[PDB]
């Protein structure tokens, strides 16, 4: 065994080895691996990305017109955040403005995608790891009652329907058909919900269910389909007409009454569903608030997103703000500059990729990826692994680093950035959630504190959806309708060469589009997505990234049911066909 | 009474089919999950992870031998022996043929496990294979799109529950209900395509008239799927109706046909 | 002024004469004059139509094939009915049978329709006669809450959401723009509920007419729209397709899913909400279980509907019992034939048409409709009816008659004669609500009958929704998917001279068509419509309608607000369009 | 902030529009209602009745004068001095004339308001005449159809409140945005019309596989509306798609233009 040091861990592989393979209530594949000691503390943590597609060879030699289509299918779950990075990318490459209207339309379909993905996240795929699914049929209809009605005004909190929400529950059991209850770890001592909570929850999370569906017909009314909706290079496919012979083929009243009328739905339900119930586990687990801090009060980057202004990327556009911390000094929030080749870049020391040299780091503009699958002396055999070797290669996630600093993106950075750079409706908003919580500013740094700023950014993103909605109607009734520039469509308009970078806030953090054209077709087409960043394995100074230093130092109750390790992974929404691509 | 048992696998895959499915409006996916069926493992929802979920999908798939509908989305890649997509330290490939070795039958969603997807364009890095190419010896249904649309999906398994048996299918495994037409053959913008009437450039007047996107790359003509009748997300539109020409995602082969934006 | 004998009621014109034009919430136009006598208790009434548009006339010389389509135009609340009755009148005629899953199709529609037409005018037509809007504004929300979780399992109920609907409330009455709520008879002592009955009824309001909307798109699945879908003669034009090519232009699995998706809202809908909220102004208003009853003692009258054995309108066919109740007799119930010249016969002798002798009245297959307004002295001009001549013609309704018997129609008839004939599941049903509200079985003849039987009826159609999908759903399963029959689609295979009636059920009760076909064109099509019989003039005899009855010896508490009027008229759902056609 | 007064007539009809008016998916009408108007007077909804009634007539048209809507449903019958209609004791049309000189616009909802509908078909027993043979002096927007789409009389209304102003309308005052093309040129079977692939009779394979309606009498392509592309109903269906041909609603004079089963 060995023992380093690193970013304040003491990481250290002896003793028992306990692998988590599948991560389920996940996207895509993902392993985890962790040494405990003999208190049940972990003292090692291994994140491996276990799937490898190979878009950024596939794009080679594509048009540039077509990437987005291609790099859409980076992931489902996060669908259209892909689409718009490449749109970017190629706009930026080539020397592209868009219509006030189209970017408006992309920011709609951004804020409806932030509003789903988390709302998903927080029901679906988190929600079994708080709410204790079988304990809700010991509880009491009429005090679950009471309980919804003392937190929200949600119209939805009769006894009769809580005890037809524990009927249907129970109904489902009966047979012992338990499907995605099956074999869980219901009555795990770290579940500390009452009996009327967990209810409650198992409600809205049947609720959240249905509900998703309708938030999604925004991206069908601007796209044509969710998943995976359509867009253009130079600005948006959906002509607009209000007015005219023809709105029936386009863009018209009815369809803006659609989407208006899902906006305030969505809103409502993230608002008095969503909100109180992120608020509630908050209440029943504030211990959550001290553990899984990992890098988040460390280092946390964001690009920043929403260009307010069409076709600006800078800080008086960007709505959601972009930067840096490191070495744990938020008094400085750096600015993030995409093109500089000593700010961001990629390592595969220890990630299955060739590279000249391994012990340097790659700009995406420099970027290789040459898969070379070498797991090298695992416990097992290269095609039945036992235990992967973290002293090397032992991942298809290739390392960012910034400025050689390991970071944390998604919710929780953005809000620490946001906080920091004192914008006031973030301010006003994390002071109100953790004065409600009576806990310090300190403990939005954990576990808990990323699921509460999921919350918040939900919140945030529908409140938006309304704002973007309201300046494309203002520009209609000012007679500005266009949504696509043509004048560089056709590939003799372009450069010989040139190159861009497209860049967003996804739903779990900053995304990054590196595109370079020659001769027009793609030359090179370099991603760096979210779950890249925080799922990373190590560089060559031995540091670890956000999924690892998160787990690093936490108790588990019972060694052979991985809930504390699946708590804080989940937490972080992992997407793991995005972080490989 | 009992609910049939389902098993679903993951390869390669972006996850759009999954996603599609909780999308449907009528049944609602969780009337699908509580009532219709018994979806016994599926790594995106189920609360197992680690060696409980393997105890489950050994369980199930011992417990139901021969009687469980195995569900496949994505596919399995033959590089780097299998290891371009690990399961339980393992070859995907071997989940899958244990999967469909107890399997009744199999049902193939998305272009990924019916034909290859996007991870199958060229180059084809990994050596990207869809299910039938693997699995020889089971009834294989062929739900292809990019994802399939939601109540495509959804009609698809009521259909089966309902009268207890598989969809009757085309040549190439796809249900003849919804694949048996193609989208340039139930298309609302036919009219103009009959007439010469097309956009030609993007928020073009003919553009904001809803014309035919045939010159703008359509590949309506040649692609079998629902999208211009039943529509997606519960109607409300299509790639067309949006304005941008189909990119033919149900077919075999499709991200190598040429570009999006080339006419059919 | 004059007095006379008729139906056991003085009809005395002396005292103060009250008009009450336009009626609202109905449909279409109505007048009705009262006279008072001094204790402020009616002891004359008179019930006019106010419109004509003459369908009769119109259909001469149409194709029978086409005539469904101009007599559903007949009405657009009752949308559907008059289609159905006559595509069954041209199949009557002609000896079409139509395919079994033509009939349960056509069985759904009305079923929908049942559902539809009952909760939309419990809500948006007779609500308001018993909740008090303006009053809501001084409800406590938890005890409206507390309110609504007594009566019923309905989720929506929290404090929050009554507070949100009061909130909305006090905001548009506030600027004075009270809307459809101006000078209405707020704060009439026979206003009974408590305040917070009012919030929870007027809460159930606005979710019912949001609620409604969704009932109707099964008409859209299976006719193509609503308001007035199609229909045609030898079934559905909605051919099936299930597991074959093309199915994506046909009737297929995912459009039946759509239909089960609304059936089983819609009865959930009704179920909790509108029928505790039927019972609930039961509870409060147990004095209107003795005022109203008219005709509903006396005379009642059902032709039957809801065929369940295809092309059979036998009794052992209609799930829908038909009958005839005269004198009082409820032990005899009496078998209707719609052919016998002796039975239905229209009397012109009141109302403003030319008969040959207008002291006979006419089967329909005998029928006129020569229009001619003759109104005589009216207080006022031709032109500026000041008081209706009651002893002359005063309407443009006929008047229909059983027998020469003046009958009731509608859920409170179709409730007695099933309960007589002794229907288990009505007579049960019957016993059951009478008894929870503490209530003789002789408190349903009345105006508070009336609602109580509709809100039943919706009850009942919901359930046999069901039952009429899963017969569609058998058949499919055992490969039986026909939907028209076209043997006898060309006129050259109709007979020269034939005739036929289409009757059913309509919401409002008993409707039939009588057409007679000759060299392949309409020669005669004659309809009595459900409103026909209720808000019929006067005959010969001076015998009144069901209205007319209903409204003698109802104290009024101040004569200037017609709100006792209002209620009685109101409970019956009058239909002047559908009267008059 | 106030909302636009707004006053909703009826004369001969059979309510179909206000059925319709009452689907709206988006808004809904409770929020056009609470929300986007005041809707002042409308006998179908409205709590009073009779001399209470009358009263809110007088005072709204009177208060608002030349400041609110008139919304118009049905139409005036010029018979028997106008007494086929009769509104408190006098003719329909005095009460048209009344609401209409105060009026700053009037909206004529469906084919009875723009046309006549049913009850002008042959032969007219009642003279019925529509709004603008009758209103002369005032700006009349036409919604034809029978009744006319639920969303687009929502569409229709919210237009006019979010941009201040009547839609740009036809040389027959019908909105473009919802009027300009014909059924038959967006219509989803027309690859069916140009391949010669008809139902000949009920029922028929044709039928069961969506083939066009143009033999069994479609007037789709003489009919305007958007009935093809917005559909009805929260865009659940339209008469084409659940198998009957187009009767040519919209159209003035459509039930007279020969049987709806011959061939336009
Ligand atoms: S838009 Fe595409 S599918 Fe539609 S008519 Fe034109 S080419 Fe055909
Ligand atoms: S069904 Fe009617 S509108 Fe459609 S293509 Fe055929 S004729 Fe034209
Ligand atoms: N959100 C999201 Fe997906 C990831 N990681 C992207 O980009
Ligand atoms: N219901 C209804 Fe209409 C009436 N009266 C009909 O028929
Ligand atoms: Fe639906 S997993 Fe998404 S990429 Fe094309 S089908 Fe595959
Ligand atoms: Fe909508 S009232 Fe109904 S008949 Fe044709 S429009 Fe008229
Ligand atoms: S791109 Fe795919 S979603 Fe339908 S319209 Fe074309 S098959
Ligand atoms: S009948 Fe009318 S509803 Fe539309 S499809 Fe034709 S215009
Ligand atoms: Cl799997
Ligand atoms: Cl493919
Ligand atoms: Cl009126
Ligand atoms: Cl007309
Ligand atoms: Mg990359
Ligand atoms: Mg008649
Ligand atoms: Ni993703
Ligand atoms: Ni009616």
């Amino acid at each position: 065994s060995t023992q380093y040091e690193t970013q304040g861990y003491t990481i250290n592989n002896a003793g028992r080895r306990l692998v988590v393979d599948p991560i389920t209530r996940i996207e895509g594949h993902m392993r985890c691996e962790v040494n405990i000691n003999d208190q049940n503390v972990i003292t090692n943590a291994v994140s491996c990305g276990t799937m490898f597609r190979g878009l950024e060879i596939i794009l080679q030699g594509r048009d540039p017109r077509d990437a987005w289509a291609f790099v859409e299918r980076i992931c489902g779950v996060c669908t259209g955040v892909h689409a718009l990075a490449s749109v970017y990318a190629i706009e930026d490459a080539i020397g592209i403005k868009v219509p006030d209207n189209a970017n408006i339309i992309r920011n709609i379909m951004l804020a409806t995608l932030w509003c789903h993905a988390h709302l998903v996240h927080f029901y679906q795929l988190a929600g079994m790891d708080w709410i204790d699914v079988l304990d809700a049929l010991k509880a009491d209809p009429r005090k679950t009652s009471e309980l919804a009605q003392s937190l929200s005004s949600w119209p939805k909190s009769s006894p009769g329907y809580f005890f037809d929400v524990q009927n249907r529950l129970k109904k489902f059991v009966e047979g012992g058909q338990l499907g995605i209850f099956r074999n869980g770890y219901w009555g795990h001592p770290q579940y500390k919900l009452p009996p009327e909570a967990n209810l409650m929850g198992f409600a809205h999370y049947l609720e959240a269910l249905d509900f998703q569906r309708e938030i999604v017909k925004i991206h069908a009314v601007f796209g044509g389909k969710n998943p995976h909706p359509n867009w253009i290079v130079g600005g948006m496919p959906c002509a607009i007409n209000i007015d005219e012979s023809g709105a029936v083929g386009a863009v018209n009243m009815e369809r803006l009454n659609l989407v208006q009328s899902i906006i305030t739905r969505t809103a409502d339900f993230i608002n008095n569903v969503m909100i109180p119930d992120a608020l509630a586990i908050g209440q029943f687990n504030k211990p959550w608030s001290e553990i899984g801090t990992g890098l988040s009060d460390k280092c946390v980057l964001s690009y920043g997103a929403f260009p307010d202004i069409a076709n600006d990327f800078g800080e008086k556009s960007l709505l959601m703000p972009g930067g840096a911390v490191i070495n744990g000094d938020f008094n400085n929030v750096l600015p993030v500059d995409l093109v500089d080749p000593q700010q961001v870049q990629e390592f595969v020391d220890h990630a299955w990729y060739r590279y000249p040299n391994d012990q340097v780091g790659r700009h995406p503009f420099d970027g290789i990826t040459d898969p070379w699958y070498n797991p090298g002396d695992v416990k097992g055999s290269d095609t039945n692994i036992q235990q992967l070797n973290e002293q090397e290669r032992y991942s298809w996630i290739k390392a960012p680093r910034w400025r050689g600093n390991a970071m944390e993106v998604g919710p929780l950075a953005r809000t620490l950035i946001a906080y920091h750079k004192g914008d006031a409706a973030t301010v006003e908003s994390v002071d109100r959630m953790m004065s409600a919580l009576n806990l310090p500013l300190s403990g939005i740094q954990s576990t808990l504190g990323r699921i509460l700023c999921r919350a918040h950014e939900a919140q945030w993103a529908a409140g938006k959806l309304q704002y973007f909605f309201d300046k494309l109607m203002t520009n209609l009734k000012n007679g500005n309708l266009a949504t696509a520039s043509t004048e560089k469509w056709e590939p003799a308009t372009w450069p010989t060469e040139c190159r861009g970078v497209g860049f967003t806030e996804a739903p779990r953090g900053a995304l990054g589009h590196w595109a370079a054209i020659r001769d027009g077709k793609i030359d090179l087409y370099q991603c760096v997505v979210p779950t890249t960043w925080n799922a990373s394995p190590r560089d060559p100074k031995g540091q670890i990234g956000a999924y690892e230093a998160a787990l690093m130092n936490t108790k588990m109750a019972i060694p052979e049911q991985p809930l504390e390790i699946l708590r804080t992974l989940h937490s972080f929404d992992p997407c793991l066909a995005c972080s490989t691509h | 009474k009992p609910r049939i048992p389902v098993v679903w696998i993951h390869g390669l895959e972006c996850t759009c089919c999954t996603e599609s499915f909780i999308r449907s409006a009528h049944p609602l996916a969780k009337d699908v999950i509580l009532s219709l069926i018994s979806l016994d493992y599926d790594d995106t929802l189920m609360a197992a992870a680690g060696t409980q979920a393997e105890e489950v999908f050994e369980d199930i798939i011992t417990q139901y031998n021969g009687k469980y509908i195995l569900a496949v989305e994505g596919n399995p890649p033959l590089g780097e022996q299998g290891m371009f997509c690990i399961s339980s330290g393992r070859p995907f490939i071997e989940k899958l043929k244990r999967a469909a070795a107890g399997a009744s039958a199999i049902i193939a969603w998305g272009t990924c496990a019916s034909w290859g997807c996007v991870q199958a364009a060229r180059p084809n890095p990994t050596q990207a294979t869809p299910i039938d190419k693997v699995i020889t010896d089971k009834p294989i249904i062929k739900v292809p799109g990019c994802p399939p649309i939601p109540d495509v999906m959804s009609a698809i398994i009521t259909y089966m529950v309902t009268f207890d048996r598989l969809p009757d299918v085309d040549r190439m495994g796809r249900p003849l209900m919804f694949y048996g037409q193609r989208i340039h053959d139930k298309c609302y913008r036919r009219a103009h395509f009959d007439a010469g009437e097309f956009v030609q450039s993007w928020d073009d007047d003919a553009a904001r008239k809803g014309y035919c996107l045939y010159k703008m790359g359509c590949k309506g003509p040649t692609t079998y799927n629902a999208c211009s009748s039943t529509r997606w997300n519960d109607g409300v539109s299509f790639p067309i109706q949006s304005g941008h020409g189909c990119l033919g995602c149900a077919e075999n082969g499709f991200w190598d046909r040429g570009s999006f934006y080339s006419r059919v």
